[PDB]
């Protein structure tokens, strides 16, 4: 309420040029600005408003008619999101001051409750803002000029935002609950509305395949109204939040039949039977698939009184639930999220692993080449192998080759060849512990999980640093800091462990590599190699020996620990990261009471009945499981 | 402190790290997969003029 | 003439061909082997065009094609897709055969096209097919437009351009990116195939480009002395062809500059050829860079492992068809300057299959290969300079619905010449090919793409059509301009058209069934909108004509042709819209003001023409019933209920006020807005009172035949507005309707039906039942429980009797 000229002209330069960023950003999100006439500008008349209105240093108060001017949708829309885009210009701009988010406002510590996103914004202040900049931009339009907002073009995200591994959970009974025979029923109650399946499935189902892609399961889709078995049929209709779908499987009729909340579906014919003819094949467990955000409950009634609608349909059909006569709760199977390593499928689609035996002039190797290269439907993405056994190193770290020095020493090596024609840039060698469970589509030495523990005295000077990772190894293009074509000759990185140090070293060609690692007595390390492929031979590992080290196998196996000749035996074979696995849920958890105290006290946790499960310990793979 | 990360809408409470815990069989809540917080970090990019 | 070819043609078309046709269905999942089946194809299309074969051959070769392309794979037919785009538009005798495979793979691979995702396992089109079938589409009835009518071609030619209408997305964009630089060589005006190599004259190398020369020059001498060691040409000290020695085993350096051209000639060559296509070849600096920083024995670089991703793969298919018109168009100079004679390998690159292929595929993958592994990336220069996406010019349907209106307003002015000439001495008027296209294709045409893609069009920002689709506010304008137009051409010209008028008819229910009154009027053209209002206007008048005609007749022309006219598009079309109007709720957008006030026209004129007691409308009282079931299902202010019309927001009583009431010729009164049609309270004392007086049918037909499906829509409309739907806001309901009226008329319809059982059976008892079917469901189960008693009593103890009944 001043004049420009005793106003902070900073702050009316904030106001000129915000004003002009506004226009700016109005053609920027595509509003289409056309003046109509300058004298239709002029002919609508400015109020001039009484002394109520009017401030009292003597800038005077001047609207335009607003009143007839009305915005179309997606102009007030265009209104909204200029708003957002300058409540983040404004963010932004403390942010690089250096304001934070805080549940309070601090002026000291520089923290503010509103730096938070626009949709989590409180209603009044952006209201407010919003309805300033509708006024502010509603006098542009009645000034003559015409603001056609672009029209709305709406995106499908298929609201997908999970793990990069996952896109659906899977959970089934029991393999050791499959039904050969009879009539069973259970129920499966959606508490969201979504991408969800449900039905029964053969034992050998995979846990990361779609419920119906393939052969192993029937299921019914109640996001789209759809039946999969092998494929897709329209078939039912769709499910809302809170329905009911009771599945029942008639393996004497071989009929399978799906109701939602009690009436049956039926298909584009009058059929009541999903599925009509298949083998009985092992039986059939009950079965469904969730995607993002999605919610179910599995009712296998054992308590047939908490069926909802097996009165209604089922009960008088003859179905029988399928937990009717059991005394225990039917262990419940969910697809693994933790990739894990097992050995190469003898069927795999992608994957072939030759294990060539060593020659006179040659070591054992194990080749890892490409079944579906060269083809369609070939899966280009970074596949992580190791090897079976483990390096143990030294427990304690004290602080022709002459054949003495080979008995004494602790030294191991492996190497592996890159073939000519698949790139070093997409082959990574080294070393991993049994920690490594990270399934990355891209892969780079950057991300490897590292934590470094620093120990110091009692003054807090740093006596000692440890530092601790999963994966220790290099990249093969990197390592091969001259560029060539590598036709020449397969490159091939070596791979040295010292075990009485604990220390890892790298030979590019002959010449030792800068990178080093150093771990951790009583360490176990796994060779590994990750590779991208681009070529049906992707590389080969070679159990051979160097000057001075022994080879692989007299580090792997005991009875081998003084043998200098390089052995591959059966025991050691070529393992890949795969989600190919199942986990088990436990039958019973820990029972944890957790309650608000007060709000000095805080928040009491409390936990007190013992619970043990037996533990299984594969000394292998360094790995346990119930 | 640690209650100052709260979000303006949320609550805070003390819960379990894991989705699945002790209940009613037929009254497990199962859980697909999760959306990924974009919230949780808020970086405005405003549009470049 | 030849008799080799003659006898050859006999051998085919009697053995392999017949053999071939039965063993078609082995070529379902030949996918890995495209080449192949093109080069089959390809050989099998060229033989069909001919003149040394007879009827039976030409048969025999249109059923194996027929047969093998209805079981190959959409994506295998990509290049006899092309070679049908140049041939089909000729519309010669030749093309017969063409249309008829085009009308069959479209048919059968619709989903391939036009659904986002396509077919799951064979995909979708790859843009570059929709373009081919966009033109195939636009030729083929371009072609047509100009033809001079003939009986086969256009029955042959009709489905085809609606299977390729079909199989095409309605929002294809039409890119205007045209594929850039296409060779024409494989298509010809005359012959068959003309090898046309890209022009590398004015392209110059750039400098940058030389050390790579050198260095693929390089590995091309290595790999050539690595051959030459293999089959043991000894090192040549001197030439000595009898030993077996060869001088250029030499290492490159120790190579003349004059011999090096013979190496870097075909690098160079290669390098224009991707230089004057536009593609960018660009130095990745690091590695080519450094390795420029820093007793032959034969070692070259072995790129049999390093791969090509798909775009440089289609780059080395490019190079190595052009490498194939090279030495093409130099083997065909080499025979002409022969005089003669003709090589089995002067064929199209896509007729070639994979063993001739193998050599000018090796040679573009390998120079390509080669620029990767030393560093240099290939790439597209084009790219294109605007998107011009969301401008709906460009989409398909909005071409096609404009060309349809010109044809319509073309053909419209085409029959009112005629009408205004038809005693001249042009009895054969001018415009007859014209006329004849409009009739036998526009009309089918239109009729089976809007059954095709009904949800597209009535799509909007409701769910319908979900996964792609929502045709734009002009499109949905053009549709209902399109429907007007109709609707004005065929009024009072049933005699003209005579069997036309069937087609015509059946388009104008479909574009209705396709109508989007909400979005058009709400945001449309205002001469569309009064198109619209005209239309709903030019039907109240003819039905009001028809009402003082019916009491002007007893004598029996004017009168003949508009009574016809009426019964036999103005009920269907009215029927049509009003049910789709009912069913999509667009009564409150459309029906309001000028519209109410003819509607009110509309709905006087049926109930008269249904009530009246006259044996030339005794045959056409049924099709009075539907129109005005219709319309009470679709009409938004309840007629019957007019005590209470002062609550209905939609009416005009409340709406245009009393000065524009009286303005137009209205009674002011809600009571005597329609004074012939009786309130809800009297119809029903009406049907209580029938049903226990017994009456037959034949007695007095018109209330079971045209009053109860009235009262059974105008229930199915106005109960859920009902109060007992709305214990809220109760008494400001616009109706008294209830449950309990429901139920009564419907257990009112059981006794009439049961009472007519015995005799005067018909059909009017199924048509009675179809109306009351929406009536059934929302009555309450519980009491539909017990309520079912007379239906199963009736339905066989009457029912199944000596007399046969409904
Ligand atoms: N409603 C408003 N519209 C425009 N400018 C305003 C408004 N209210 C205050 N201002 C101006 O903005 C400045 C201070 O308000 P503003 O919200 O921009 O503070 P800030 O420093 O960005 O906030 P914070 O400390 O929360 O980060 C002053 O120059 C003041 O004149």
């Amino acid at each position: 309420l001043v004049e420009f000229s005793k106003l902070p002209e900073q702050e009316r330069n904030y106001n000129l040029q915000m004003s002009l960023e506004t226009l700016k950003t109005l053609l920027a999100l595509g509003c289409h600005v056309g003046i109509s006439d300058e004298h239709a500008e002029d002919k609508v008349k400015k109020m001039k408003l009484p002394k109520n209105y009017q401030l009292t240093s003597g800038y005077k108060p001047a609207p335009m008619d607003l009143s007839f001017i009305k915005l179309t949708p997606s102009q007030e829309a265009m209104v909204d999101k200029l708003a957002e885009n300058a409540h983040n210009v404004w963010a932004r701009d403390r942010i690089r001051q250096g304001w934070t988010y805080g549940i309070q406002q601090d002026v000291k510590n520089r923290r503010n409750p509103r730096l938070v996103p626009y949709t989590l914004l409180d209603d009044r202040t952006k209201k407010s803002n919003k309805d300033s900049l509708r006024e502010a931009v509603r006098t542009l339009l009645g000034y003559g000029y015409n603001l056609e907002a672009p029209d709305q073009d709406h995106a499908a995200r298929a609201e997908v935002c999970s793990g990069t591994g996952e896109r659906f959970r899977i959970f089934r009974a029991e393999k050791t609950y499959a039904v050969k025979a009879g009539r069973w029923y259970f129920e499966f109650e959606t508490v969201t509305a979504g991408d969800m399946r449900v039905g029964w499935s053969r034992p050998g189902c995979q846990p990361d395949q779609e419920l119906g892609s393939d052969e192993r399961a029937f299921a019914f889709d109640g996001f789209k109204a759809q039946r999969w078995h092998q494929g897709n049929e329209h078939y039912g209709r769709s499910w809302q939040a809170g329905d009911v779908v009771g599945c029942m499987v008639d393996m004497n009729e071989h009929t399978m039949m799906f109701t939602l909340n009690g009436e049956i579906l039926l298909d584009d014919s009058g059929s009541e039977l999903a599925f009509k003819d298949f083998d009985v094949g092992d039986g059939f467990i009950p079965v469904c698939s969730l995607g993002v955000a999605q919610v179910g409950r599995m009712n296998f009634g054992k308590d047939v009184s908490t069926l909802k609608y097996f009165t209604i349909c089922g009960l008088q059909e003859g179905y029988e639930p399928f937990a009717v006569n059991t005394n225990r709760d039917i262990t419940m199977w969910l697809s693994k999220r933790l990739p894990q390593f097992l050995q190469v499928p003898s069927n795999h689609e992608h994957i072939e692993v030759t294990r060539i035996d060593g020659t006179i002039d040659s070591s054992p190797c194990l080749k890892v080449t490409q079944k579906s290269f060269g083809s369609q439907n070939s899966n280009t993405d970074i596949m992580f192998y190791r090897l079976s056994m483990p390096i143990e190193c030294a427990e304690v770290f004290s602080k022709r080759d002459d054949y003495d020095f080979l008995m004494q020493t602790s030294t191991y090596y492996y190497s592996v060849r890159i073939f000519p024609g698949q790139e070093p840039a997409n082959v990574w060698v080294g070393w991993i512990t049994s920690d490594f469970h990270q399934y990355d589509t891209g892969f780079d030495l950057d991300r490897v999980r590292t934590v470094t523990v620093t120990l110091g005295d009692e003054k807090g000077k740093v006596h000692e640093s440890i530092k601790r990772s999963n994966c220790y190894m290099v990249c093969a293009g990197e390592s091969m800091s001259p560029g060539q074509g590598r036709n020449n000759n397969g490159l091939e990185i070596g791979c040295v462990v010292d075990a009485a140090s604990g220390l890892l070293t790298f030979i590019a060609n002959g010449k030792e590599l800068s990178t080093y690692y150093q771990v951790e007595p009583s360490t176990k390390l796994f060779p590994a190699v990750f590779a991208q492929a681009t070529s049906p031979n992707v590389f080969q590992f070679e159990l051979g020996r160097i000057k001075n080290v022994m080879p692989l196998s007299a580090g792997l196996f005991k009875s081998e620990h003084k043998n200098p000749v390089p052995q591959c035996p059966p025991r050691l074979h070529v393992q890949f990261l795969s989600h190919v696995l199942w986990s088990r849920m436990p039958n019973q958890f820990l029972k944890v009471d957790v309650s608000r105290i007060s709000e000095r006290q805080g928040w009491l946790v409390q936990c007190l009945d013992p619970l043990q499960f037996m533990s299984l310990h594969i000394p292998e793979e360094n790995r346990s499981v119930d | 402190p640690c209650y100052e990360a709260v979000l303006p809408k949320e609550k805070l409470k003390v819960e379990h790290s894991r989705e699945y815990k002790q209940e009613r069989t037929y009254t497990r809540d199962l859980l697909g997969p999760t959306v990924s917080l974009t919230q949780a970090a808020f970086t405005p990019i405003p549009v470049d003029t | 003439a030849t008799d080799m070819a003659l006898a050859l043609n006999r051998y085919l078309c009697t053995a392999v061909l017949p053999l071939l046709t039965r063993c078609a269905p082995l070529f379902a999942g030949t996918e890995h082997h495209a080449s192949l089946i093109d080069s089959l194809l390809h050989t099998v299309y060229r033989l069909s065009k001919g003149c040394s074969l007879t009827k039976a051959q030409r048969d025999s070769i249109e059923v194996c094609l027929l047969s093998i392309c209805g079981q190959l794979r959409p994506s295998m037919m990509q290049h006899l897709l092309r070679r049908l785009v140049f041939d089909v538009p000729l519309l010669n005798e030749h093309a017969k055969m063409p249309l008829k495979l085009l009308t069959n793979h479209y048919e059968r691979c619709w989903k391939y096209y036009c659904l986002p995702g396509g077919w799951g396992n064979f995909g979708a089109a790859s843009e570059e097919e929709l373009h081919l079938s966009r033109k195939l589409f636009w030729g083929i009835f371009d072609a047509l437009s100009q033809k001079k009518y003939e009986q086969e071609l256009f029955k042959l030619a009709l489905p085809c351009l609606s299977a390729v209408a079909g199989a095409l997305p309605p929002d294809y964009m039409e890119s205007n990116y045209v594929s850039m630089m296409e060779k024409q060589s494989s298509m010809d005006s005359e012959g068959n195939f003309n090898p046309q190599p890209v022009d590398t004259s004015n392209i110059t190398i750039p400098e940058k480009l030389e050390y790579f020369i050198n260095k693929y020059a390089e590995h091309s001498h290595d790999k050539w002395s690595m051959d030459k060691l293999a089959n043991g040409w000894i090192y040549g000290e001197i030439y000595s062809d009898s030993s077996k020695v060869q001088p250029l085993m030499k290492p490159y350096k120790l190579l003349s500059e004059k011999e090096k051209e013979i190496y870097r000639w075909p690098i160079k060559e290669s390098l224009k050829t991707m230089l004057a296509w536009g593609w960018r070849i660009e130095r990745t600096r690091e590695g080519d860079s450094m390795a420029l920083y820093n007793g032959y024995s034969p070692r070259a670089i072995d790129m049999s492992n390093v791969t090509l991703s798909r775009d440089l793969h289609a780059m080395a298919e490019m190079m190595a068809e052009n490498y194939h018109n090279i030495w093409a168009k130099k083997k065909k100079m080499e025979l002409e300057s022969k005089g003669g004679g003709n090589h089995p390998l002067l064929v199209p690159y896509d007729t070639l299959t994979a063993k001739e292929k193998a050599k000018d595929r090796e040679k573009a993958q390998d120079i390509l290969k080669f620029l990767q592994i030393n560093g240099y990336a290939v790439s597209r220069g084009f790219k294109d300079l605007e998107l011009d996406t969301p401008s709906i010019e460009k989409r398909f349907a909005y071409s096609f619905l404009q060309q349809l209106i010109r044809y319509v307003d073309e053909a419209h002015q085409y029959i009112l010449e005629f009408d205004g000439g038809s005693r001249g001495k042009g009895e054969h008027f001018p415009y007859e090919q014209e006329i004849k296209f409009f009739a036998k294709v526009v009309l089918p045409l239109i009729d089976q793409y809007f059954k095709n893609h009904r949800l597209y069009f009535l799509s909007a920002a409701s769910r319908p059509l979900c996964s792609g689709g929502h045709a734009s506010n002009k499109e949905k304008e053009m549709v209902t301009s399109l429907f007007c137009k109709l609707g004005v051409l065929v009024r009072h010209r049933i005699s003209l058209f005579g069997n036309d008028a069937t087609s015509i008819v059946n388009c104008l229910h479909i574009l209705g069934q396709t109508l989007d009154a909400r979005t058009v009027m709400k945001t449309g053209l205002e001469s569309v909108k009064s198109a619209l209002r005209a239309f709903l206007d030019n039907a109240a008048e003819d039905l009001e004509k028809t009402m003082e005609n019916l009491k002007q007749g007893q004598f029996t022309k004017g009168v003949t042709q508009i009574i016809n006219y009426t019964t036999v598009a103005l009920l269907p079309m009215l029927s049509s819209l009003f049910e789709h109007i009912g069913q999509h709720q667009f009564g409150e957008d459309l029906i309001l003001e000028d519209v109410q006030v003819s509607c009110y026209r509309i709905l006087t004129s049926l109930y008269a023409l249904g009530t009246s007691k006259s044996i030339y409308v005794e045959r056409q009282r049924s099709a009075l019933g539907e129109c005005l079931a219709a319309f009470a299902g679709a009409f938004p202010v309840a007629f019957l209920e007019t005590h209470l019309d002062k609550h209905n927001i939609y009416s005009i009583y409340n709406t245009k006020s009393s000065r524009e009431r009286a303005a137009l010729s209205l009674p002011t009164n809600v009571e005597d807005v329609c004074p012939n049609i009786p309130s809800l309270e009297k119809l029903m004392e009406e049907i209580v009172e029938l049903a226990e007086s017994g009456i037959r049918y034949t007695q007095m037909p018109h209330v079971m035949e045209v009053i109860l499906p009235m009262l059974c829509s105008y229930m199915s409309r106005w109960w859920e507005h009902g109060p007992e739907n709305n214990p809220e806001r109760a008494e400001m309901c616009c109706t008294a309707l209830n449950s309990e009226h429901m139920n009564t008329l419907l257990g009112n319809i059981l006794k009439i039906i049961y009472n007519n059982l015995g005799i005067d059976e018909g059909a009017w008892m199924k048509r009675l039942a179809v109306f009351s079917q929406p009536i059934i469901n929302k009555v309450k189960p519980q009491l539909l429980k017990t309520h079912f008693l007379p239906l199963m009593e009736k339905l066989k103890k009457k029912a199944a009797t000596v007399v046969s009944e409904e």
